[PDB]
RNA sequence: UCCUCCUAAAGAGUAACGGAGGAGCACGAAGGUUGGCUAAUCCUGGUCGGACAUCAGGAGGUUAGUGCAAUGGCAUAAGCC
RNA sequence: CCAGGGCUACACACGUGCUACAAUGGCGCAUACAAAGAGAAGCGACCUCGCGAGAGCAAGCGGACCUCAUAAAGUGCGUCGUAGUCCGGAUUGGAGUCUGCAACUCGACUCCAUGAAGUCGGAAUCGCUAGUAAUCGUGGAUCAGAAUGCCACGGUGAAUAC
């Protein structure tokens, strides 16, 4: 790498809502704090909740009600 | 939206369709109760709705309950 | 003070600056802090991060931009592909409810080109 | 590099497994990650690029090379080199902190996110995927940029095959969807 | 008035109110040296991006480029930095 | 005579009105002052449930007594601090209540969510000289349900007419 045309590489320490800390080095500053990770992200759940949105039927048996 | 007791549906259409689904997948009903609500157990027929001046054929499926059978009529044509 | 949508404001009242999110207006936005034990007349950088996280998943608990906009566009979408006149208003941009089209109904309709 | 030592240890035995390699380094490993991003519309504006310098050397760990526009067709109005993009090419250990900051901090805080297609393959083994906003990765601080900065970023391999180097790619926690 | 091809009959040269195009400049770098690099055009993927910007891979081979009209030549590159 | 549809249709132009574009204003809490009317195949207290439209039960009154019915602008405090913003409410999605055999074409109202145009309007044009204009609320006729329209009632209440 060339000297002195780069920005600062200083490593920080981030964590996400979870409690997940992880060290990694980027340019945001001081220190950083997360509101979601990917150990923690609602991905595996999420698609489940994407594809099961489909009925009527069974909301119609819920105001006849027998 | 309404009729919080009950869907609705005539007489006249409930006591046809009840007698159709024994015969199969026969004839479809010329009816004229745009009002009537659709049920589970009218799906797969082509039951056909007064427009107007003719009886369009519409089929239902399962996701069409809470719609009546005047949804899928169009009365007024434009263009 | 980056909670589920987006939204960062700043120098706003709480319940007024909830309101942002895609999902969420007036009265919701009062049933979130009421669960969450904060103070409506309190602005968001005043609260500290400790009850930030106590209303993320609270808001999670309704649905919320992400999937909201889906879940919307699929009811449309159903219509549309129906064939119902409920679709067929949505259809050609014309208001769905039975409004006067013949003069009103700019809005829905758009902007008057000719 | 976390994933470097991840890779070196897990990925290359769990690669073995699945195409019943005969040397060690018959397997694929990724070569370079290219963060190109497009701009454009800097042909009236030139200070936008220089903006769009900014925000390649805060996403990556190095300051980007602006690119120059190779013909010049009339569809755009530009010129023969032209400034109109810029692009980092990051490679050695200094990729994988970066990789490590795409998708594990930087996947999550994909707006509407639903995951990343399995079809975005040139057919060799290089994934490509474009992002809309900038505001997943952390370093952006969301209010003093004017612009909504997207980009593209392509992660070029060493794989023969597009199925072989999604396999590779399998490995190190990708949606998929 | 000058330059390029044919006419022009395989050295040179060779006419017509013959068929075809240009020039009366420019550059202090577009010169010299050293070092390094080499294209066009298609296929696939990829934010805006779309036939066509930019990026990554593959084919392809100098059909690219040579400041300028054409001829000859050029990778040992005369082409590019 | 009957069932369904139309009278509500939509690239468009015009008339009459309601609501806005806000800080003499919005929102939240507390709180003061009316007149005129209507009521029985109705008005429907009080109480219970429901965020709510409303549901159950339900006395009193064909009436200066009972009900519709808590008048509102207005006053005090807190907040918002000039932004398309807590202004504005169209449009749309989901869920509902009442009416009526039946609310899809095409009823009203409510809850949550989405949140538009609009930042005071060109030429031109309209109404008004007083308790009028301007503004706020209320009642009635129509009516099974259904008005910003019509009729009527009161509250605050200008400026100017050489």
């Amino acid at each position: 790498m060339k000297k002195d045309i780069h920005p600062k590489y200083e490593e920080i320490t981030a964590s996400c809502s979870c409690g997940n800390v992880m060290k990694i080095r980027s340019t945001v500053g001081h220190d950083l704090n997360l509101d979601v990770c990917s150990k923690c992200h609602p991905f595996f759940t999420g698609k489940q909740r994407d594809v099961a949105t489909g009925g009527r039927v069974d909301r119609f048996n819920k105001r006849f009600n027998i | 939206r309404s009729l919080k007791k009950g869907p609705f549906i005539d007489l006249h259409l409930l006591k046809k369709v009840e007698k159709a689904v024994e015969s199969g997948d026969k004839k479809p009903l010329r009816t004229w109760s745009r009002r009537s609500t659709i049920f589970p157990n009218m799906i797969g027929l082509t039951i056909a709705v007064h427009n107007g001046r003719q009886h369009v054929p519409v089929f239902v499926t399962d996701e069409m309950v809470g719609h009546k059978l005047g949804e899928f009529a169009p009365t007024r044509t434009y263009r | 003070a980056r909670i589920a949508g987006i939204n960062i404001p700043d120098h706003k009242h709480a319940v007024i600056a909830l309101t942002s999110i895609y999902g969420v207006g007036k009265t919701r936005s009062k049933a979130i802090l009421a669960a969450a034990g904060i103070a409506e007349d309190v602005k968001i950088s005043e609260l500290s991060e400790g009850q930030i996280d106590t209303l993320r998943d609270e808001v999670a608990k309704f649905v919320v931009e992400g999937d909201l906009r889906r879940e919307i566009s699929m009811s449309i979408k159903r219509l549309m592909d129906l064939g119902c006149y409920r679709g067929l208003r949505h259809r050609r941009g014309l208001p769905v409810r039975g409004q006067r089209t013949k003069t009103n109904a700019r809005t829905r309709k758009g902007p008057r080109k000719p | 590099a976390k994933l470097h030592d991840y890779y070196k240890d897990e990925v290359v035995k769990k690669l073995m497994t699945e195409f019943n390699y005969n040397s060690v380094m018959q397997v694929p490993r990724v070569e370079k990650i290219t963060l190109n991003m497009g701009v454009g519309e800097a042909i009236a504006d030139k200070k936008l690029l220089d903006n769009a310098a900014a925000d390649l050397a805060a996403i990556s760990g190095q300051k980007p090379l602006i690119t120059k526009a190779r013909k010049s067709v009339a569809g755009f109005k530009i010129r023969q080199g032209y400034p109109i993009g810029c692009k980092v090419t990051l490679r050695g250990e200094r990729m994988w902190e970066f990789f490590e900051r795409l998708i594990t901090i930087a996947v999550p805080r994909i707006r509407d996110f639903r995951g990343l297609s399995a079809k975005s393959f040139d057919g060799r083994g290089n994934y490509s995927m474009g992002v809309r906003e900038q505001i997943i990765f952390p370093e952006i601080d969301y209010d003093k940029v004017d612009r909504v900065r997207g980009l593209d970023i392509t992660i070029t391999t060493t794989a023969k095959s597009d199925e072989e180097g999604r396999a590779l790619l399998a490995a190190f926690d990708f949606p998929f969807r």
